RNA sequence: GCUUUACUGCAGGCUGUCGCUGAGGACUCUCACUCCGGGAGGAGGACACCGAUAGCCGGGCA
RNA sequence: ACUCGUACGGUCACUGAAUCCUGCCCAGUGCAGGUAUCUGAACACCUCGUACAAGAGGACGAAGGACCUGUCAACGGCGGG
RNA sequence: GCACGGAGGCGAAGAACCAUGGAUUUCCGAAUGAGAAUCUCUAACAAUUGCUUCGCGCAAUGAGGAACCCCGAGAACUGAAACAUCUCAGUAUCGGGAGGAACAGAAAACGCAAUGUGAUGUCGUUAGUAACCGCGAGUGAACGCGAUACAGCCCAAACC
């Protein structure tokens, strides 16, 4: 039979219809009055969080982060540039907003490590994502068969090096064949042409 | 709230929890939104309880309509930890379902009746 | 070229800032719950550095000492009232709705409770014309008919210090002293007198703006100089 | 000027260092302070 | 370095459109959103701000 | 920032105390206003095309321009016969 | 001790010297009770977090390191015999971050099209080939193959 979770999932396929639509209209009013990174005791999208590795356990944290919508907030050149390098308006950054969200969340909790994150909507001027963070120092996690892997030293500050699921996607690592000639094993090893 | 379409009087709620308490001691009941949901889908549910202080609301938003298209009666409880306590849990419960009561069928039946009446 | 003076202003460096640390207070109306049960006694008359006009120090019943934007005719000892039921006399503040049509008012609020925005300069005054249950009409000093919420508070009388502008500065030194009390860079070097690199009008053998002075409203900063979006110029016609 | 206690310690050290290489070091090494400083001709730090 | 009706572009301003954004070629409303208010509450209001894009101007800048 | 500021203000420019004065010109250029009609992009819409799409065309048409008016203490001009 | 002096001393109670382990280890310094040009003033995980006996009780972070590595920001001189796309170049330089190596990695792959291969780096080659380009100057892979080394697994959900 269908899991209760499937229902949360199905509601979020069309956040603009049904009860969910009404919920968002209500919630966002409060979110707009909240800070940049708000820790929350429970994921707004349980199914999604559990699917990404979330667990109701000690050392598991969830935080919502909001980021301004739009392209790059860039300053026009103050020195000589050929027409090609004078652009300012239509230039966009290479990291998607979800990634910027994961990094701000991780800065807020220096001791925690980003596990994954997912979207929870947006209005006209900002986007919200919830980020799952894990405490690599808590024994309840050090003893977890599904999460202890994130306790290894080489996982420290994983988000800042693009090791996140959103990080790997944004780096063009999804495809294993055609089109990934310059993304794998890293953007840098491939001269930064990916 | 967005899934709540009627307020259940403190008294009616009092009886329901009692019926649930005797239900677990006698008959059979499910604890947890997932188990509650499968009961309604499997049709093995007679009366389903749904807290009103559930945040996020997505967790139980589906119960109401899923029950109506299953004839299964449902009722709202104000607190979340009461439903859990009445269900015999040391924690809370966003939803519960009486899977075939026990020596409470009469009451469980009336409570349901009083609900339909309450629209 | 280089940024013009108008652009240096925006950065708010000391050279362009007002001597705020020397300013006294912001003559905003008092806030009263309701009833008008507020009256104070003019304890003194002072000089307001930021406006070159006098200000009246008042002591209210509830024990609050605050400077007020004084109209002409207020003196020590006098008693002032602030509230809906305030008496209709010079120096008193109350919502337009309570003021009788045809009465000169000053320090008029733009939005009820903001403290006063219009007609605060020396010797000026707004003229309350039309009354209503939805809109109070006031003729501002510029001659413009302004539509305000009848709830906007105001003070009866014209602002103190009228005629200040009738006497010429006569000498640069006098202008100097006044400019030192404002957020203004003075003296003023003409654009035509500067190098091309410094202003749209700079450059050329003899001084002259090698271009028409009437500039478009859409012009970017650095280029918007001269006669901004003029509907006309000169005195003719 | 006005010297703090720490500044004083540093000036003191500079003064001490500003001495001759002991005569006995000459013999022992069978044959000069390269850090010799003059108050006027030179300039200390700070 | 400087100039301009040199070439080519870039900011910036104006303007249409899409998203924010709701209810009943002109209209009402309130619930988002904005503003005033210490507060109650008042004003405004699906506009404005903001994100995107399109046309015009654009030696202010390269 | 201006601004503890509010048109007797403060921003942008020109001329350069007082005194007597400051003519004619709105065609070009600039600014501003208006504008039946003409022109005027994208989205949505319509036709053709494509089992879809590319694409071609249409209808509607904002600012802007055409056009009209105002303005020289606005750029400037006041000749030859 | 360098350091070949003078004086004096230590060493058979086995010194010097070397190896391993331990002791001591001022002040400033991430510098962390507050402040300060290395000092001063009156009990200290300052600050941000996790857990929490909700008490700094238990813990984490911070800064460094030759380069290497990963994630972001990103020129111009120069070449094109000028120059704007292109080039120099994702180079220089900047922000953030990990390790002893990083990153990648068990196919929604490949497409010598097959009755075929079978995670991923890397090396040799495929090849200056395909592809790009005021189709100019220039830019420039991949599959495969020969090698190196080889390794494959864990969740979400269903049912409990
Ligand atoms: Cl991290
Ligand atoms: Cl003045
Ligand atoms: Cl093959
Ligand atoms: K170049
Ligand atoms: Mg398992
Ligand atoms: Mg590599
Ligand atoms: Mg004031
Ligand atoms: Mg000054
Ligand atoms: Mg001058
Ligand atoms: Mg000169
Ligand atoms: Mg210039
Ligand atoms: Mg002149
Ligand atoms: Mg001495
Ligand atoms: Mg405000
Ligand atoms: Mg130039
Ligand atoms: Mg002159
Ligand atoms: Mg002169
Ligand atoms: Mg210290
Ligand atoms: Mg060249
Ligand atoms: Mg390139
Ligand atoms: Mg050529
Ligand atoms: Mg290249
Ligand atoms: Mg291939
Ligand atoms: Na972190
Ligand atoms: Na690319
Ligand atoms: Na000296
Ligand atoms: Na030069
Ligand atoms: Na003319
Ligand atoms: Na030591
Ligand atoms: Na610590
Ligand atoms: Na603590
Ligand atoms: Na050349
Ligand atoms: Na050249
Ligand atoms: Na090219
Ligand atoms: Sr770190
Ligand atoms: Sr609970
Ligand atoms: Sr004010
Ligand atoms: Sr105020
Ligand atoms: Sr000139
Ligand atoms: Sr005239
Ligand atoms: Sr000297
Ligand atoms: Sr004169
Ligand atoms: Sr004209
Ligand atoms: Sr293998």
């Amino acid at each position: 039979a269908r899991s209760a979770y499937s229902y949360i999932r199905d509601a979020w396929e069309n956040p603009g219809d049904g009860q969910l639509a009404e919920l968002q209209w209500q919630r966002q009013q409060e979110w707009r009055n909240e800070g940049a990174v708000e820790r929350i005791e429970r994921p707004t999208r349980l199914d999604k969080a559990r699917s990404q590795g979330y667990k109701a356990k000690q050392g598991v944290i969830v935080a919502r982060v909001s980021v301004r919508k739009g392209s790059a907030r860039k300053r026009r050149h103050k020195a000589g540039r050929r027409s090609k390098r004078q652009g300012v308006t239509r230039i966009t950054r290479r990291k998607d907003i979800q990634r910027v969200a994961e990094e701000r969340a991780s800065r807020t909790f220096p001791n925690l490590r980003v596990l994954n994150s997912y979207s929870v909507g947006q209005d006209g001027r900002q986007k919200w994502h919830e980020v799952i963070l894990i405490d690599p120092n808590h024994p309840a996690i050090q003893n977890d068969d599904d999460l202890s892997w994130i306790c290894a030293d080489d996982q420290a500050d994983r988000v800042f090096r693009g090791l996140t699921g959103a990080g790997r996607r944004n780096r063009g690592l999804s495809g294993k064949g055609k089109g990934s000639e310059k993304t794998r094993p890293s953007l840098r090893s491939n001269g930064g042409k990916a | 709230p967005v899934y709540v379409d009627f307020d259940v009087p403190a008294d009616l709620e009092d009886d329901a929890l009692e019926a649930l308490e005797v239900a677990r001691d006698t008959g059979a009941v499910k604890k947890g939104t997932n188990e509650t949901t499968k009961s309604i889908e499997r049709g093995s549910a007679e009366l389903v309880f749904v807290a009103e202080d559930v945040q996020p609301e997505e967790i139980v938003m589906h119960i109401p309509e899923l029950a109506d298209e299953k004839g299964v009666p449902f009722i709202f409880v104000e607190q979340q930890d009461d439903l859990g306590h009445a269900a015999g849990l040391e924690v809370g419960s966003a939803a519960a379902a009486v899977t075939d009561a026990g020596e409470a069928d009469a009451d469980v039946e009336d409570i349901a009746d009083k609900v339909e009446e309450l629209r | 070229g280089r940024r013009i003076q108008g652009q240096r202003r925006g950065r708010g460096t000391s050279t362009f800032r007002a001597p705020s640390h020397r300013y006294k207070a912001d003559l905003e109306h008092r806030k009263v719950e309701d009833g008008d049960v507020i009256a104070g006694t003019v304890v003194d008359i002072e000089h307001d550095p930021a406006r070159s006009a006098p200000v009246a120090a008042v002591e209210f019943e509830d024990g609050d000492r605050r400077l007020i934007l004084a109209p002409e005719g207020v003196g020590v000892g006098d008693e002032l009232q602030v509230g809906v039921s305030a008496e209709i006399a010079p120096g008193n503040t109350l919502p337009l709705a309570e003021i009788p049509e045809g009465v000169p008012v000053c320090n008029v609020e733009s939005s009820p409770g903001d403290g006063g925005k219009f007609a605060r300069a020396s010797g000026v005054n707004a003229q309350l014309l039309t009354h209503d249950r939805n809109v109070a009409v006031v003729k501002l000093p510029s001659g413009e008919m302004k539509r305000l919420d009848p709830q906007c508070r105001a003070t009866i009388g014209v602002v103190a210090g009228g005629g200040r502008t009738d006497k010429p500065f006569v000498k640069a030194g006098n202008k100097h002293h006044k400019m030192k009390a404002r957020g203004t860079k003075w003296p003023n070097v003409r654009g035509v007198a500067m190098n091309a690199v410094d202003h749209p009008f700079g450059g050329g053998g003899r001084q002259h703006p090698g271009k028409p002075k009437s500039i478009s409203r859409n012009a970017p900063p650095g280029r918007k100089v001269g006669d901004i979006a003029s509907k006309r110029t000169g005195r003719g016609g | 000027g006005k010297k703090s206690k720490a500044t004083k310690k540093r000036l003191a050290k500079l003064d001490n260092q500003n001495s001759r290489v002991p005569a006995w070091v000459m013999l022992k090494t069978d044959r000069r302070n390269h850090k010799r400083r003059h108050w006027r001709r030179n300039d200390t730090d700070e």
